[PDB]
């Protein structure tokens, strides 16, 4: 069978997910997570669909920027993989 | 008597001076509001909107389409230096990111 | 209550810039949010400038200083040029 | 259980949008945790905004104000 | 006009907390700047909360929401309890 | 009539409720300010000042000086976690930083 | 007077790094931190001089400087 | 010629400059640099002493925080010596 080298499929995924702005995170798990988080602060709390969309967009953009900083730190450390220490360093510099 | 010349048409400016003045007055940001302050704010807003829309239309032209959609706006914001610096802490929905690949990532 | 919208204003600005380029409803909302955010930022900076020297009024100079503080570089210079041209056309 | 509701391929796609070639196996839990912290902060701000208005449903509008008061303003809503 | 300053109020708070220990004028300026900055932050949050709800007044609920928002963690509920205690003492 | 009572005794606090109401009215945040809003503001400011001064006095006790120094205030601010996230983007003059050294740097 | 970027001496940079907990300080970082200190200074100074020119003011006061620092989200206490 | 180790005096200076709050950049060169930078904006501009003081405090605090971030980047990259790439990474993470 045909075999692809490690990286070209990754680069193709990078390209195809950077040209388009589709919703990477599925609607239902993010909505369920939002309801679970909000249920500890206020019981019987509702969320309109556009509110869930907006929160999902903000979360996805924030996580994309955090992953960009994580990859940046990984390249600074001469590393291709991204480690949780990279995320910790990026958040510490960003003060999060 | 004479016909109404309005406010925005007197200055030759498309953005509403009257709406900006009403928002500034109802926003209680100052006890008094000058006459030229809404004119200046509307002019600055129109310039910024025109620059953003021009860059977004250019990006759509590179996208082989003639309708501006928010990915084009995000590309226009992030591509130009001054608007990216102005909107650095600003997130655009349905926009994605710049299609850039690091040097070490490419084979 | 009713909610204001800048659909016609951004529409006519776009047709003045590109006469043959459309815009989507989501992009209309993005533009509205952008213009309102810039309006709030400039108005807050101008109000802070007025309160800074015990001034109870906001004039064109307050918006000028707010634009120079917020907008960077050549964007700020072109904004001041456009605002000055608008005020001179008014008078 | 909804914290694990988000999927590992979703996190992979999120990193792909961030221009990351490869992802380590133990960073998924850390990304989930920091996402939980960020969502907790934003949801707390939105809950305070909703409770201030004597409202029982979190609209989209106070969510974008909650994000904007954190230096993460959202456009399109 | 008269320049605002919380010098004696900060000093009285220090004496009711640490009566033996004093405070310096550089530290006094730092405390005055902190009090002023927190006051402006909370007042701006209350004003924006009133504007977003189409409200033309700032009440105790505005301050409660502002200190729930800007102040994080245990400080939020502690300031909420202090404000509620002050409100009840005012009403009594 | 009866003797006038100051707001400090009425609200059981030390920060000036009258001054806070004065800067709220003259600071044009809203066209109206409620009665309990300056009281709540004075209470919150008084509690924050009390907590910061208590932590500064504790830091001075660990240093044995009887006078609060801007270094003591900086140590008090950056030692408490909630004060650290509240005052994270805030500069304190003549305060320095915490003396933290990484384990790999120490021999 | 020009060429005052050399006023921030290398030992002053070393002291600033020691306050930051830096053990080993490269010889090539001094130019870079002079550049970033210069850039931060032009940003804060341009905000301060816009504040000064707004109020018909000719001498830059400490108040405007700390107000500029706060509007860049870097508020300074003690002035 | 008793000589200390290259890295013990470094830690001693770190402790000394972290415990003390005395300023590190001399006032006259910083004032001259501030005047040089401001002379390109406003001709014949005057700086009061407290303005230069506050500017110096803010500048040293920003440089110190950036130095902690670059040091953390150095340890994250399994390194001790800071390099200008660490400063560039720290600046780009915060978007400066």
């Amino acid at each position: 069978p045909h075999r692809y080298r490690p990286g070209t499929v990754a680069l193709r995924e990078i390209r195809r997910y950077q040209k388009s702005t589709e919703l990477l995170i599925r609607k239902l798990p993010f909505q369920r997570l939002v309801r679970e988080i909000a249920q500890d602060f206020k019981t019987d709390l509702r969320f309109q669909s556009s509110a869930v969309m907006a929160l999902q967009e903000a979360s996805e953009a924030y996580l994309v920027a955090l992953f960009e900083d994580t990859n940046l730190c990984a390249i600074h450390a001469k590393r291709v993989t991204i480690m949780p220490k990279d995320i910790q360093l990026a958040r510490r510099i960003r003060g999060e | 008597r004479a016909k109404a010349k309005t406010r925005s048409s007197r200055a030759g400016l498309q953005f509403p001076v009257g709406r900006v003045h009403r928002l500034l007055r109802k926003g209680n940001y100052a006890e008094r509001v000058g006459a030229g302050a809404p004119v200046y704010l509307a002019a600055v807003l129109e310039y910024l909107t025109a620059e953003i829309l021009e860059l977004a239309g250019n990006a759509a032209r590179d996208n082989k389409k003639t309708r501006i959609i928010p990915r084009h706006l995000q590309l226009a914001v992030r591509n130009d230096e001054e608007l990216n610096k102005l909107l650095g802490r600003v997130t655009i929905a349905q926009g994605g990111v710049l299609p850039n690949i690091q040097s070490v990532l490419l084979p | 209550t009713r909610k204001e919208s800048y659909a016609i204003y951004v529409y006519k600005v776009l047709k003045q810039v590109h006469p043959d380029t459309g815009i989507s409803s989501k992009a209309m909302s993005i533009m509205n949010s952008f213009v309102n955010d810039v309006f709030e930022r400039i108005a807050g900076e101008a109000s802070r400038l007025a309160h800074y020297n015990k001034r109870s009024t906001i004039t064109s100079r307050e918006i000028q200083t707010a634009v120079r503080l917020l907008l960077p570089g050549e964007l700020a210079k072109h904004a001041v040029s456009e605002g000055t041209k608008a005020v001179t056309k008014y008078t | 259980d909804n914290i694990q509701g988000i999927t590992k391929p979703a996190i992979r796609r999120l990193a792909r949008r961030g221009g990351v070639k490869r992802i380590s196996g133990l960073i998924y839990e850390e990304t989930r945790g920091v996402l939980k912290v960020f969502l907790e902060n934003v949801i707390r701000d939105a809950v305070t905004y909703t409770e201030h208005a004597k409202r029982k449903t979190v609209t989209a509008m106070d969510v974008v104000y909650a994000l904007k008061r954190q230096g993460r303003t959202l456009y399109g809503f």
